[PDB]
């Protein structure tokens, strides 16, 4: 059915352009009443609506912004796209591209899942991907905890997942803190029965698409 | 330019109460106004549209009033679910503008944080840093306050703490705690603790271990 993707994490250096696409499907980017906005969120910000185009081409800017902005459409591709100028350290943020719910108010039906965008001069590194293996220390009691600990990469984010997406409960993902490097770190943890730590297999998987790195890592007892 | 002004900009309330939440315009907007939800990292998800109208796909224990100058959402019995933020949106004229959120937390029964350490792992010592690593589990409410010990002594400034957004299914907050020493002051020093207070511990508990071993 109705489904939107934003064009994935990008690195964007201050002064330069940002480009981002949206894809669509479920629905066709000329039928009567179909349109498409974009919004944005700064980090633990408020939503901002930046843009939005309908099925005729009549197109709409934030006034704020409108002398950076530039939004179009492409049917027969099923993309809308976003031309940002003069990026900012300021505009960084998550963008959404969005379906109205209507054919004249401007309000949001759908929604693609956003695209963190970093402004920063500073350049990609992938992370390095340390175990916190299970012990007497992390076993109280019939539960033993695990993790991976992600460390010193940039820009955000990295997506981290046990043993290929068949792990997810009790599994505990914080948010990164931004080091005096000036590189982010997190530990990603785990909790799992005591008596399959001699059994079970337990996997990291770190993906950090900005560098294009992705690693896994094997977490065991020792 | 139109300004929506959420109210109040945090709510703690218990899982089957009615949460009341207001928005503002500075100016008349009739009926035009929309409510969202947004989990943690998620898109917002629609909830009312035109003030008081109900969208496909949410449950009727949401609903909208108002009209003009004011307007308020209720969420009528809280669930675990119901954690969020929640932003109202003007969608009455150029330019489209939304408020600052308010932040919905549900209360729950005050759970003990379950903790656990972790030593550095050997291969992140051959680089010459060391990361030890306190877990608090899964406790509530989100108030905890951790203190690392190298050798019986207190330390400052060489720890990070981190806290996941609260559960959706059971309500509970984690937390990490991370102390970064040099590799040369690590094996400088034997006894690695991690004391935890927290409302759920009749008395602060500790976590420790001798270096290696």
């Amino acid at each position: 059915q109705v489904t939107l993707k934003e064009s994935g994490p990008v690195l964007v250096k201050p002064t330069e352009t940002l480009t981002l696409t949206c894809t669509v499907s479920g629905f066709s980017l000329s039928t009567y009443g179909m349109g498409v906005g974009w919004i944005r969120q700064p980090p633990g910000k408020a939503l901002e609506w930046l843009a939005h185009i309908w099925w005729d081409d009549v197109k709409r800017y934030n006034p704020a912004l409108k002398s950076r902005l530039t939004i179009s459409k492409d049917t027969s591709k099923s993309q809308v796209v976003l031309t940002m100028t003069n990026m900012d350290p300021v505009d960084t943020a998550t963008y959404y591209c969005a379906r109205m719910g209507s054919d004249y108010d401007v309000w949001f039906d759908y929604w693609g899942q956003g695209t963190l965008v970093t402004v920063s001069s500073a350049s990609t590194k992938g992370p390095s991907v340390f175990p916190l293996a299970p012990s007497s220390k992390s076993t109280s009691g019939g539960t033993a905890a695990l993790g991976c600990l992600v460390k010193d990469y940039f820009p955000e984010p990295v997506t981290v997942s046990w043993n290929s997406g068949a792990l997810t409960s009790g599994v505990h993902t914080f948010p990164a803190v931004l080091q005096s490097s000036g590189l982010y770190s997190l530990s990603s943890v785990v909790t799992v029965p005591s008596s399959s730590l001699g059994t079970q297999t337990y996997i990291c998987n770190v993906n950090h698409k900005p560098s294009n790195t992705k690693v896994d890592k094997k977490v065991e007892p020792k | 330019e139109i300004v929506l002004t959420q109210s109040p900009a945090t709510l703690s309330l218990s899982p089957g109460e009615r949460a009341t939440l207001s928005c503002r315009a500075s100016k008349s907007i009739s009926k035009y106004l929309a409510w969202y939800q947004q989990k943690p990292g998620q898109a917002p998800r629609l909830l009312i549209y035109s003030g008081s109208t109900l969208q496909s796909g949410i449950p009727a224990r949401f609903s909208g009033s108002g009209s003009g100058t004011d307007f308020t959402l209720t969420i009528s019995s809280l669930e675990p679910e119901d954690f969020a933020v929640y932003y109202c949106q003007q969608h009455n004229e150029y330019p489209y503008t939304f408020g600052q959120g308010t932040k919905l937390e549900i209360k729950r029964t005050v759970a003990a944080p379950s903790v656990f350490i972790f030593p550095p792992s050997d291969e992140q010592l051959k680089s010459g840093t060391a990361s030890v690593v306190c877990l608090l589990n899964n406790f509530y409410p989100r108030e905890a306050k951790v203190q690392w010990k190298v050798d019986n002594a207190l330390q400052s400034g060489n720890s990070q703490e981190s806290v996941t957004e609260q559960d959706s299914k059971d309500s509970t907050y984690s937390l990490s705690s991370t102390l970064t020493l040099s590799k040369a002051d690590y094996e400088k020093h034997k006894v690695y603790a991690c004391e935890v207070t927290h409302q759920g511990l009749s008395s602060p508990v500790t976590k420790s271990f001798n270096r290696g071993e």
